């Protein structure tokens, strides 16, 4: 319960949750086309966020 | 017949393997002294040394502490018999006593509310 | 005498400053000087402040 | 309380006891005289000798250190060395 | 405690070390000396017979049934001497056996008294450093060809040399401090 | 482990005895006060409400 | 005593164009120190 | 001590009635204690008190004027309520040393009346409940953050009961 | 392997300065760093401090309350009032929800 | 209270301006006197607490600590004169100043009227501590330990920041005086049930609770002796002081929102006490001893009965002094031995006769021997806990038996048995080592004579 279970649950898990989240968000091609379309997606969603909450 | 238990183990005598003289056994039994003799002539050749101030290290003890407090989580793999047993130990009693203390505290409160608990000469808390 | 004893006077001086600053806190928080209920008395003869 | 032993009082007792063992002749016991090659005693009689000494001097001569108390003298320095008698 | 442990035990030393435990565990049940000196010369008889068995197999079958006869016919509270491991005075006086390398941190005042004591102590420390080289070299030049290696250490073998590794068998805190 | 005590048992005993001489001589010659009635308008000062003299010396001079 | 100052290996990790190297990200290599490339 | 705040019963002692020729080993000793232990001390003590009476000084007992109690104190007015939580926290102690005295006065009345404590000492224990049933009714449920507002509520939760029960009896 | 220093041994400060007090290597600083620490440490904090703390008068009013009780118990008992009445805030002051 | 503080600040100028050779004595001698000025706050002589000025106050709960915080700076600077005597003359003056700022900050935190003043100063103390642990930490793992000490406290801290700004909007001022004399009664909603957890959790984290205490064993292990003394004696108690002043508000919820923690702490007390029973690192065992004896405190600051609170105040001051004493003597063995292992170094009394007497008295303080404030403390928390539920004695009864066992085991396998054959010969005891101890225990003996001063706000 000390060491592994109380270190894998609270202290270590929070370590992993983030580590993994940075790995996906920061693995970027660096190509402009990809990045830009993401700008496209954003414009679309924000257009909607206004639209539906008109 | 003496019956060794995990405690009260089988004595040296009364132990069959002691009565084993197969070539191999007398080859290990003489090989193991060597390891010990070797290690023995590596302590005394470092403890009986004049001109020494540094700390004889006993690395066999350093391999023990590292194995016991800093080589544990690098060798943890969550299986069953480990997480079931790793939850019964942390939450089991912690939930047991809650229904031990809630039931008592609730019994007490009811009785106080209904007017039965004497609380006599109790002027402190 | 300031030759390595001007060092030794640094902290002692901090105490003095401390008390001063502290006794200039009282001077500020002096409303209810003597207007408190439990301790309101007529200034006895020759006393212009109950507590200074 | 009692007086400390000596390298000649730990030798007169060791010869004393042995001179009282019937098998060991009391006139051919000499301190440099081996128990098994010179006096004649067997292996089982070494255990019995040592044990007498362990009971004359009140301490236990460990097994491994006592599989060799052959000479009737080794017994006299080993006992003394174990009891710190520098004479 | 002095000599080194042999690797494996022979048949003999196992038999002859029962003759000790046995006879010594017969003097707990039989306390009075006479009863003992009787019930014991009868013990030797048991060991005396079956002495010349040449059939090893048999011999190791008398030994293995002797040590089980013994285990079940032993005394729970035998007579173990006062100063031996498991005894009543074992390691009692060890609270007074300081390890002698501690007189080296004494204040020059303390060592001021007790003057001749330290004059002889400084001689012995000169002996120790004066031979470490010839010793370790001996210990090594005489390392028998790699193979079986026992904890037995060599004697001197030359004048002036001191038995290799002798600083802690000599200079050992006195038993009764 | 002995030089320490001659120094600890000393510098306690250095300032300790002049205190003990002080508590004893004050408590002997000067003495604790006896309780009394506030005399119709005395309005006693802060120091007047404490028994032991040096315990009201500190009060009069510093608090 | 030598409070453990970091050795070369502790230092090594901080090299590489990404601290926590991913599956494909690790394949990358640190940017040129001069800020000029060989291509 | 005020013979009246710490009472103490009058003493009744059986008179000496020796019926043995032997000499009491106590009377002789006392005759000594009185000379070699008491007289010497007695002499010193007096000399103490005359040293005291020369510069005799006095110390009074602060008397605290009574300020308005929380029961009457504006809500939110931290000034008035502060002066009124102290007036109570003060009486939380004066009402506590009183209970210290009944703890004590009793203890003595069961050492002074052994084997009769069951009976002779019931003047107090009747009081130790007349005082404990009150201390329990004004200061007990409260947390460690005892405040006059909470005694005001501990009471007033029950003043309903001495008014709901009463009305209920009808 | 990289260049780095060989392990520094810890000196037996008790070999020189056999009067080492544990504060500093050179002897005079040591003496003057214990002559001022035992003094300011023990001689005028544990002694003058305990003297002052012992003489704090009637700390937290508990010397005052053992008298105020005595005159209240003196006054309440002689006048026949209950020694600790059972309601403190008078019932008259309270305006219970009607 | 600016004499306990301004003169303190001036210590920093003295550590820097002073000669490299004389820097140590000027600083230690002066803060001993700084402690003497601190003793003036003890002059209460009346119920009304002492509001020195708008921002600075000292009530019975803070006063017993401010004096301890001022007292340990001298001692901390005396226990770290050895290690840190191998530095470059500017690393020292940094360490000395770091220690000085801790009590400047800690003195103010314990003497602060506004709860957010507590928060800003509360969470600032991490900066000085993390530097002491990480910069001078001997082991390879202090970078890790520092991370654990910063994140566990920080993740707890931001919820408290939101909660205190929240109450300021709900009530209109975070002034502990007013908040006390004003009606702040939570309404047992689901949200309030969260507020309560927000305020208590940050305090519960640095007061190691069974669930989040892994930071303390790791931190004290590699921390230098001065950092380990500060963490055990003053740093952990910051969490307790906070729980006493913050639960004045959130008055109704803790009646039923405490069960979770209370049970976590009492079961935690048993398991933390027990793992002390087989832990090879001595500093490790003292740290878990600290977790268990602090688990008792969170179980008295939550039952909230007058006796609990001052049981808590008694134990916190007492255990603070005892723990340091244990951490200080552990260091003296560590410096000569050069290893934290408990199994090595057996028989020391044979070679260090007095340190062993200090070891014995420290252990008897560690376990509850009766003419000690340590026992009075536990006896009181034990009583109230019993009042909460008579069954509590079972769990607070397995802890007493275990606490006796590990406390004596530290004495039995470190200071008795046959001497270790020939570790690097153990140089005799310095007078500093022994005083640093004497300075810890002589106050423990003096406080036990008159326990009233450290009894808390409740009594
Ligand atoms: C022929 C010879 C005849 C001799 C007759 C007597 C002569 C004589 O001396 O006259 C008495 C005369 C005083 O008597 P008095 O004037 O009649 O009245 C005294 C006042 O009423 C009171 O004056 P005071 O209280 O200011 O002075 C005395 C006081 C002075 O106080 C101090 O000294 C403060 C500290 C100074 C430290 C200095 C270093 O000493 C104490 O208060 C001692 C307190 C208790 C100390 C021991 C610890 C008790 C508790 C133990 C802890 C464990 C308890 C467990 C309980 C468990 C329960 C379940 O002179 C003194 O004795 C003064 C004594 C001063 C002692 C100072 C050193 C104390 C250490
Ligand atoms: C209720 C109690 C809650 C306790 C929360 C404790 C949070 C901190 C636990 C320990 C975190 C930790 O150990 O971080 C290590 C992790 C990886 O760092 P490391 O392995 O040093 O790699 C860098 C060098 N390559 O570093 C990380 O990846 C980030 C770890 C967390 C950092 C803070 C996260 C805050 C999240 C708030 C939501
Ligand atoms: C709030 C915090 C959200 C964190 C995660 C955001 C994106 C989540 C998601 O839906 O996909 C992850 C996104 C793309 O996936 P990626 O990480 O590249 O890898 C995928 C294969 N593993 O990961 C990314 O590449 C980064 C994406 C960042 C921008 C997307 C998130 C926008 C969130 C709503 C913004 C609305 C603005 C309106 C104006
Ligand atoms: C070692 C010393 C042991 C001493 C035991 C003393 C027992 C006293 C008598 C207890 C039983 C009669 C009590 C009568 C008055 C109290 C009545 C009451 O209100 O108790 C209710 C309580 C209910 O508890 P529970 O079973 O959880 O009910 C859940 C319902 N859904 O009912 C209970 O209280 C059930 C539990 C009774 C016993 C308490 C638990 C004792 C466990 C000891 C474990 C020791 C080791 C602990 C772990 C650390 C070491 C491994
Ligand atoms: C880890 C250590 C423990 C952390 C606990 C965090 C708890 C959530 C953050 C702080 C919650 C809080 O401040 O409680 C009170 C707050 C507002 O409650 P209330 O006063 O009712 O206002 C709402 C309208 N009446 O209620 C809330 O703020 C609830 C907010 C819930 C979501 C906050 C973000 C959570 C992120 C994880
Ligand atoms: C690690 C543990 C170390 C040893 C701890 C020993 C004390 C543990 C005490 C825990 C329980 C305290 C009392 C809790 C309330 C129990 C219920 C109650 O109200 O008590 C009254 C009861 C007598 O009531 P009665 O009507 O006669 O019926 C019997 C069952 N109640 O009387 C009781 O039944 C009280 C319950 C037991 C109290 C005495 C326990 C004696 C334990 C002897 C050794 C047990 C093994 C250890
Ligand atoms: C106390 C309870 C006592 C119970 C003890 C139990 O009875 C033991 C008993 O008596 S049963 C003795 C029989 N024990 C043997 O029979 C071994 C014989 N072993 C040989 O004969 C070998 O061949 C050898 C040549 C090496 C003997 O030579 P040596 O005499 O040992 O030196």
């Amino acid at each position: 319960l000390d060491l592994i279970w109380l270190e894998k649950t609270i202290p270590k898990s929070t370590s992993t949750l983030h580590t993994n989240m940075t790995t996906l968000t920061t693995n970027q091609k660096g190509l402009i086309k990809l990045y830009f379309m993401s700008f496209l997606i954003n414009i679309i969603l924000i257009i909607i966020l206004y639209s539906i909450n008109l | 017949k003496y019956k060794p238990a995990p405690l009260a183990t089988l004595p040296s005598t009364l132990d069959p393997a002691e009565y084993d003289v197969s070539p191999e056994t007398r080859r290990a039994q003489v090989e193991r002294l060597s390891i010990r003799a070797r290690l023995k002539r590596e302590y005394l050749l470092q403890y009986n040394d004049p001109k020494r101030v540094s700390h004889i290290e006993d690395p066999a003890l350093i391999r023990w502490t590292y194995a016991r407090s800093a080589n544990i989580y690098p060798n943890f793999r969550p299986t069953p018999k480990n997480s079931l047993l790793g939850a019964v130990a942390g939450f089991g009693p912690l939930i047991f006593w809650y229904y031990v203390f809630k039931t008592d505290r609730d019994r007490k409160e009811r009785l106080i509310q209904e007017g039965k608990l004497d609380r006599k000469f109790n002027i402190s808390y | 005498l300031l030759r390595e004893h001007w060092v030794h006077i640094l902290v002692p001086a901090g105490f003095v400053f401390g008390c001063y600053l502290d006794r200039k806190d009282d001077e500020k928080l002096t409303a209810f000087r003597n207007k408190s209920m439990l301790f309101q008395r007529e200034l006895r003869p020759n006393e212009e402040v109950t507590w200074k | 309380d009692a007086p400390p032993l000596t390298l000649d009082g730990i030798k007169d007792r060791v010869l004393y006891v042995l001179k009282l063992y019937d098998k060991i002749d009391p006139e051919k016991l000499s301190v440099n005289s081996h128990f098994m090659k010179d006096l004649g005693l067997d292996s089982l009689d070494q255990v019995e000798i040592i044990m007498a000494m362990e009971d004359e001097f009140g301490f236990e001569i460990p097994d491994i250190d006592a599989e060799k108390l052959m000479c009737p003298q080794e017994i006299v320095d080993y006992i003394a060395d174990k009891k710190d008698v520098y004479e | 405690a002095f000599c080194a442990p042999p690797a494996y035990l022979t048949h003999q030393q196992k038999v002859l070390r029962l003759y000790k435990r046995a006879l010594r565990h017969l003097e707990s049940w039989c306390i009075h000396r006479d009863k003992y000196r009787y019930f014991a010369c009868l013990m030797r008889a048991r060991f005396e017979e079956h002495k010349n068995e040449k059939d090893m197999m048999r011999a190791t079958q008398l030994l293995r049934e002797a040590e089980e006869e013994f285990w079940q016919n032993q005394h729970p509270q035998p007579y173990i001497f006062p100063d031996s491991p498991g005894g009543t005075s074992f390691e009692r006086y060890e609270c007074y056996k300081v390890p002698e390398w501690c007189l080296d941190y004494w204040h020059p005042s303390e060592k001021a008294m007790y003057p001749d004591y330290f004059s002889k102590r400084e001689q012995w420390k000169k002996l120790r450093m004066e031979s470490w080289d010839r010793e370790v070299k001996q210990l090594q030049e005489e390392t028998s060809p790699d193979g079986i290696m026992t904890e037995a250490l060599p004697p001197a073998r030359r004048e002036g040399d001191l038995p290799p590794l002798w600083w802690h068998i000599v200079t050992r805190p006195r038993e009764r401090p | 482990d002995a030089r320490f005590l001659r120094l600890m048992k000393f510098y306690l005993m250095l300032t300790g005895i002049p205190v003990i001489i002080g508590i004893t001589l004050v408590n002997i010659f000067i003495g604790e006060a006896e309780l009394a009635e506030i005399p119709e308008g005395y309005i006693p000062e802060h120091w007047e409400y404490y028994k032991h003299p040096i315990s009201r010396w500190i009060a009069r001079n510093f608090y | 005593a030598r409070q453990w100052q970091p050795d070369i290996e502790w230092a090594e990790q901080f090299s590489g164009a990404v601290m926590y190297p991913s599956k494909e990200t690790a394949h990358w290599k640190p940017p040129p120190w001069n800020d000029v490339d060989i291509l | 001590w005020d013979k009246d705040v710490y009472p103490e019963p009058p003493s009744r002692t059986p008179a000496p009635s020796p019926q043995t020729s032997l000499p009491n080993p106590i009377t002789y000793l006392t005759k000594a204690y009185d000379l070699v232990v008491d007289w010497p001390v007695t002499l010193v003590r007096e000399f103490i008190e005359r040293q005291h009476a020369k510069n005799r000084t006095y110390y009074y007992h602060r008397q605290y004027r009574r300020v308005p109690d929380i029961t009457e104190c504006k809500e939110g007015d931290v000034l008035c309520i502060y002066e009124a939580e102290m007036q109570w926290r003060r009486d939380f102690k004066v009402d506590q040393e009183i209970m210290n005295i009944i703890q004590e006065r009793l203890k003595a009345c069961q050492q002074r009346e052994g084997e009769n404590y069951q009976q002779n000492c019931a003047k107090e224990l009747e009081q130790f409940t007349k005082v404990t049933k009150a201390y329990q009714d004004r200061y007990l449920d409260l947390g460690a953050y005892y405040s006059a507002r909470k005694c005001l509520a501990k009471q007033k939760q029950r003043m309903l009961e001495e008014r709901k029960a009463a009305r209920q009896e009808a | 392997q990289w260049q780095e220093d060989p392990e520094p041994e810890d000196e037996n400060v008790y070999a020189k300065n056999p009067d080492f007090h544990g504060y500093d290597s050179d002897p005079v600083v040591d003496v003057w760093n214990m002559r001022a620490v035992f003094f300011f440490g023990f001689s005028i904090v544990l002694v003058f401090g305990t003297t002052f703390v012992a003489y704090v008068p009637d700390y937290r009013m508990q010397e005052w309350a053992r008298r105020e009780a005595e005159r209240l118990v003196k006054y309440r008992e002689v006048n026949g009032l209950p020694i600790m009445e059972s309601n403190y805030f008078d019932p008259s002051k309270i305006q219970l929800p009607e | 209270m600016l004499k306990i503080i301004l003169p303190s600040l001036m210590l920093l100028p003295l550590t820097w301006l002073s000669s490299p050779k004389k820097t140590w004595t000027n600083v230690t001698s002066y803060s001993f006197l700084i402690s003497l000025t601190s003793l003036t706050l003890l002059w209460q002589t009346d119920e009304n607490y002492k509001n020195f000025s708008n921002m600075f106050s000292s009530d019975p709960l803070s006063t017993p600590l401010i004096i301890l915080t001022a007292w340990l700076l001298p001692l901390m600077l005396m226990a770290s004169q050895n290690h840190l005597k191998k530095d470059n003359n500017v690393l020292q003056k940094l360490y000395i100043s770091m220690l000085i700022s801790l009590q400047i900050l800690l003195i103010m935190t314990f003497s602060a009227t506004e709860l957010i003043m507590f928060y800003i100063l509360f969470e600032a103390t991490l900066i000085p501590t993390l530097i002491i642990i990480t910069r001078w930490g001997n082991q390879t793992e202090r970078l890790n330990a520092g991370i654990y000490f910063l994140f566990y406290t920080l993740i707890g801290s931001i919820p408290l920041l939101i909660a205190l700004i929240l109450i300021q909007n709900h009530v209109g001022t975070l002034n502990l005086m007013i908040l006390s004399f004003t009606t702040h009664t939570l309404d047992a909603s689901w949200s309030n049930n969260l507020l309560w957890l927000a305020c208590m959790m940050a305090f519960l984290i640095k007061m190691p609770l069974y669930g989040v205490h892994l930071w303390l064993p790791k931190a004290h292990v590699e921390a230098p002796i001065a950092g380990s003394m500060i963490l055990a004696a003053i740093l952990l108690k910051l969490g307790s002081y906070g729980m006493i002043r913050i639960s004045i508000i959130l008055d109704p919820l803790t009646k039923y929102m405490a069960y979770p923690f209370i049970l976590l702490s009492l079961w935690g007390m048993i398991m933390t006490s027990s793992i002390c029973l087989r832990q090879t690192d001595l500093k490790s065992l003292i740290a878990y001893s600290s977790v268990s004896h602090m688990a008792l405190v969170i179980a008295s600051i939550m039952i909230q009965t007058p006796w609990s609170f001052m049981g808590a105040t008694m134990l916190m001051i007492a255990h603070g002094l005892t723990s340091s004493l244990l951490f200080c003597l552990a260091n003296s063995n560590y410096e000569r031995i050069h290893s934290r292992t408990m199994i090595m170094a057996r028989g020391l009394q044979m070679v260090f006769p007095l340190m062993a007497t200090w070891w014995l008295m420290a252990s008897l303080a560690n376990l509850a021997l009766p003419p000690s404030i340590n026992l009075m403390g536990e006896l009181f928390i034990t009583m109230s806990l019993f009042s909460w539920s008579n069954f509590t004695i079972i769990l607070m009864g397995i802890n007493i038996i275990i606490t006796g066992m590990y406390s004596m085991y530290m004495i039995i396998t470190t200071q008795r048995g046959k001497l270790t054959n020939h570790m690097i010969n153990l140089q005799p005891s310095h007078t500093r080592e022994l005083t640093l101890m004497a300075l810890h225990m002589i106050p423990l003996i003096l406080l036990t004579t008159s326990p009233k001063l450290i009894t808390g706000l409740t009594m």
